[PDB]
């Protein structure tokens, strides 16, 4: 996993950071506004996902997670289960295969 | 005592020999404590035995080549229904002169028992043999004697033995014999319990007792025809026959005599765990208040616990010291507290409580291992010896750990009275060379050698064999061979080398400094985990870093106190702005998590502000209060905020990039930020989570001893600490520690006010758009954005708008809590309304300090 | 006794825990195989941790071999005791004097460092660190 975790407003052009994501991690990157790059659909750009957040905490409105849920060792051990259980479905449903779950949202987005 | 069982067990060839049968094959003979096939007991190894009587034979012949060399033995046999008969004559003497009981006297008191027998019991018709032997203890001890009357040839029950007993204590002739020898209370001279106690083997004792010595041995013959002849004749040659084996109560193949057929958990931890007994030996040193009281009971529990988790015997029979709080809590508030503090503790408290029994014991401790080692090889000692030894006698003031460098680092645990720096008490200190080991074991270690030579030269002097007398001789000169070498340097550093290992105790860097709560001072720890306390005596806190100003509790009549309220309030004279100011202040001493909020507090000059930044920093120290260039803010430096508490900035119209600030207020932060000028900084953004973490203040008086010398005062620092660390609790107290939670409409205004005239959209916002419950106008993120664009056009100056990146800005400004999305997945402003020129606000349309009679800083009962 | 001997029978006695593999840096690295009931940080149950210097070995050469050298000590006692021929018990006589000669020496440092130096061979496994943390299951 490597997390681009921040940002102000639109990111920067990254046409040769494109070329170079075109290594054994995950990626994702953490903006609140638009790239100042992308390509074509079937070339550079066909590997790039986007997706915009909807809700808002204060159905797109909703009432300790930042500061207290997160140190505790028992929400990390669930965490932890949590993601090991959807490994485990995804490989006995996709064969490990993620272009295969279908995802119209983000695909449309995107 | 173990100590001259170590001795006997080596010199004496035989005592070797008899162990190492014993392990090797009587081993698989070994019988769970209470079985009835028991018939051994060693009161030593506290382990019971069932021996064959082919194997018996063999042991009972290791038992006889052991005992005439004289070696303390404490063997045990059990003796039950059916056995040989045993009396016990402990005599009282009315004087201290020992009666000489001799051996005509003897014989009639043989002939009395066997009268007694005769009249109390049923034996076989026909010829039989019955043996007698007295032991008699070897010297008369405080006009105290005994003896022993040993019939292991007869045979009979219990009920027998116990009728013969009873029976005696009512012999007129033996009474009246006694009486002449001495014998306070004759009728009290015979044990009832004499045929239910087992007995010792011959040759054995008890502890710290000398064995019962074979004064002389007598010899039956008795036939049914003649009932009332008694023929009675010493035994002749005794000492060529297997004493222990004649003797044996229970054996039945005796050369000469004859069969004539008519909790334990507790003490096996003791004897399975030398430290154990240790810890034992040094609880009763412990005041009677520790096993009552719950809070000392409970600490010595946990210390118990986190010991190691097999000393819940020992846990158990501490708690029941008491027989009251065993049953009111105890013996169930012990399995809850078993389901931070260690042995260092008990010991600390064992010392303070039993000071001189705590040396005798620790000493006594340091001699028995030392000697171990120096009878297991001979007297010749070598690095690892000597460093095991240090370790048990100087393990609770250093710790190793190999650092990131991967090299071994030595602390040491400063204690008063030792020559040190300022500040430096009751904390762990780095030392490249453990200098306080090195002379320790040259002086100190010194006595505990000393100790073992007079140790050697006192069995030298006592009378012993002449191979025990070489051998002691060959060890003592191995000795001193041995015992220069400690003052070698060569060697020294060898010990040094080799306790590296014993004294390593992993992960105490990264435990090193990691508690918030704990704070080092001058005159030791300061605590903040509970409300109030400073810790000023021996801890087990791995407390490092520390600062060199002296925590004293607040005092409010101190001058210093009141010298620095009034600066404070002249300085700041609003009771709001001053009361958030010291709260927020009052964190910086908290090197944990922070709330993310940063200061930018501007003066006229010469108003005390830089003198009151300047009094914390140095209050704090430079380890835990760092100056930060504000070059960083206009553009390795990053990570000078590692550990503090506290970061400051001490030119004209500065320009702020909005990335630094937004990185710093993001290892974590866990430092107190404030930016100090005079000039007005700009800040070129307009996100709204940037501009609501930062605040704006402005000092406003100006002053027309403290700026150059009281702020160098040690009691001044003191002083401000106090007040320091009382607005931190008070903070935790009444708003639960949180600093957004108080109120300064002054500094919030001032923070609006400095937005607003920096900020463009904040000020548009508040003035040309004004919330309305009934005006839900769609004002779409394009609309509102060309509304802003000839908003900027007219009001300030003529520029080219984009609509993408100012419906971006919108986005994450103050309006974000009124923008909804629209089903047509297009952000629309909901619930508001926008003002054009020259209009004014509508209906229903709103736009988007008690001073105390008593002191300030006192207690306000206003939440 | 002598350091590739007491080396060998370290080996034998505890090859199940230390691994000894040459990193690119061209020294030696010790890990070992950690247990429960031992002094770790969190998490490092059931793992190999790098260490710097044996301090695990350093003290086991000096507690549990000792009691091998004790076993040794009785063996050779016992055989003392019985009835021999005289040649043979002086014999035993010389290599007794010998053993409790070389028997003090598993707590000298510089024997210690000896022993751990030339076990560094014996408990040699190629290829160990290039395959450490190679498996993404």
């Amino acid at each position: 996993y490597g997390y681009f975790e921040e940002t102000n407003k639109s990111e920067i052009l990254n046409t040769s950071r494109l070329k170079e994501m075109v290594m054994t991690a995950t990626m994702v990157a953490a903006s609140n506004y638009n790239f100042i790059i992308d390509t074509t659909d079937h070339g550079t750009w066909r590997r790039l996902r986007h997706y915009r957040s909807k809700v808002k905490f204060c159905s797109y409105e909703k009432k300790r997670f930042i500061h207290e849920y997160i140190m505790d060792p028992n929400c990390q051990n669930a965490f932890f289960s949590i993601l090991v259980y959807f490994w485990e479905k995804l490989q006995k449903e996709y064969n490990g295969q993620i272009k295969k779950v279908f995802c119209p949202t983000i695909e449309s987005e995107t | 005592d173990t100590i001259q069982l170590t001795a006997q067990r080596k010199y004496l060839a035989e005592v070797q020999a008899l162990e190492t049968l014993l392990a090797r094959e009587l081993s698989v003979f070994l019988t769970e404590p209470g079985s009835k096939k028991t018939n051994i007991i060693n009161r030593i190894t506290g382990k019971t035995y069932a021996l064959p009587s082919t194997e018996l034979l063999r042991f009972y012949e290791h038992l006889e080549q052991c005992r005439k060399q004289g070696a303390l033995m404490y063997f045990l046999e059990r003796q039950g229904t059916y056995s040989g008969l045993m009396l016990d004559y402990d005599l009282k003497l009315n004087t201290n002169a020992a009666p000489s009981l001799e051996s005509s006297v003897l014989s009639r008191l043989c002939h009395r028992i066997f009268v007694h027998i005769k009249n109390s019991s049923v034996l076989p018709e026909g010829s039989h043999k019955i043996h007698f032997f007295f032991t008699l203890k070897p010297e008369a001890v405080q006009g105290k004697y005994g003896f022993h009357v040993l019939i292991p040839g007869l045979k009979m029950a219990a009920s027998t033995k116990k009728s013969i007993i009873a029976s005696l204590q009512h012999d007129a002739t033996v009474q009246k014999i006694l009486h002449e020898q001495g014998v306070a209370n004759p009728e009290s001279c015979l044990d009832p319990h004499s045929a239910s106690v087992p007995s010792l083997l011959y040759g054995s004792s008890k502890l710290n007792h000398r064995p019962y010595q074979l004064k002389t041995g007598f010899e039956l013959v008795f036939d049914s025809s003649d009932p009332d002849y008694i023929p009675i004749h010493q035994i002749k040659n005794i000492e060529s026959y297997n004493l222990v084996s004649e003797l044996s109560l229970t054996n039945e193949q005796g050369s000469l005599v004859r069969p004539v057929y008519c909790d334990h958990s507790l003490s096996i931890l003791m004897l399975h765990d030398p430290e154990a007994r240790y810890l034992h030996k040094i609880l009763n040193l412990l005041p009677p208040e520790y096993y009552v009281e719950y809070p000392l009971w409970s600490n010595v529990v946990f210390a118990l616990a986190n010991t190691s988790a097999n000393y819940r015997p020992l846990a158990e029979w501490f708690s029941q010291k008491c027989p009251e709080k065993w049953n009111t809590g105890g013996k169930e508030k012990l399995e809850k507290l078993w389901n931070k503090i260690t042995k260092r503790s008990i010991m600390y408290w064992a010392h303070k409580h039993a000071p001189q029994q705590y040396k005798e014991i620790v000493e006594q401790g340091y001699f028995s291992i030392l000697a171990e080692y120096v009878y297991s090889y001979n007297g010749t000692l070598e690095h690892y010896m000597i460093a095991k030894v240090i370790y048990a006698m100087m393990g609770n003031k250093f710790v190793v750990d190999v650092d990131s460098n991967g090299k071994y680092v030595w602390f040491e645990f400063v204690l008063p009275g030792q020559p040190m720096n300022q500040g430096e008490i009751w904390k762990w200190r780095k030392e490249v060379n453990p200098d306080e080991l090195h002379i320790y074991i040259s002086e100190n270690f010194s006595r505990v050698m000393d100790r073992i030579t007079e140790h050697i030269k006192y069995h030298l002097s006592q009378p012993h064999e002449t191979n025990i007398l070489n051998y002691y001789k060959k060890l003592l000169k191995a000795f001193e061979r041995s015992k220069s070498k400690i003052f070698n340097d060569s060697f020294k550093k060898g010990v040094i080398r080799q306790a590296e290992f014993l004294f390593r105790q992993r992960s105490f860097i990264q435990t090193l400094d990691t508690n918030p709560y704990l704070l080092g001072v001058g005159n030791g720890v300061l605590s903040i985990e509970t409300i109030p306390k400073l810790i000023n005596h021996f801890h087990e806190h791995p407390i490092h870093q520390y600062t060199h100003i002296c925590y004293e509790p607040f005092n409010p009549e101190n001058p210093w106190t009141k010298l620095l309220l009034n600066a404070l309030q002249d300085i700041i004279p609003e009771l709001d702005a001053r009361l958030w100011i010291m709260f927020y202040l009052s964190t910086a001493i908290f090197r944990g998590l922070k709330e993310a909020l940063m200061l930018l507090w501007l003066g006229g000059g010469c108003n005390g502000k830089t003198f009151l930044m300047r009094l914390v920093a140095m209050v704090l120290g430079d380890h835990y209060a760092s100056k930060l260039n504000i070059s960083l803010l206009t553009s390795s430096a990053f990570m000078r905020l590692k550990g503090r508490g506290y970061g400051y900035f001490e030119n004209k119209s500065e320009i702020l990039n909005t990335s630094r600030l937004k990185e710093m207020v993001n290892f974590q932060m866990t430092a107190t930020m404030v930016a100090a000028s005079n000039y007005n900084f700009i800040i070129d953004t307009t996100d709204h989570g940037t501009w609501r973490r930062l605040r704006h203040y402005r000092s406003k008086v100006k002053f027309c001893r403290f700026i150059h010398e009281y702020i160098m005062d040690p009691n001044c620092q003191n002083a401000f600490f106090s007040i320091l660390v009382y607005f931190w609790e008070k903070l935790q107290k009444e708003y639960n520690g949180q600093i957004k939670k108080v109120f300064c409409p002054t500094i919030e205004s001032e923070t609006e006010a400095y937005r607003k005239s920096q900020d463009t959209l904040h000020r548009f916002i508040t003035e040309r758009v004004v919330e309305s419950p009934s005006a839900e106008t769609v004002y779409n993120l394009s609309e509102v954005v060309t509304a802003y664009a000839e908003w900027y056009n007219a009001n300030i100056n003529v520029k080219r708008h984009i609509a993408l990146e100012l419906s971006q800005e919108l986005e994450n400004s103050v309006l974000e809590k009124y923008l909804q999305w629209s089903p047509n997945k297009t952000r629309i402003l909901k619930g508001c309304r926008i003002l054009h020129k020259f209009e004014t606000l509508q209906p229903g349309e709103s736009y988007i300090i008690c001073e105390p009679k008593n002191k300030w800083w006192e207690w306000s009962p206003n939440p």
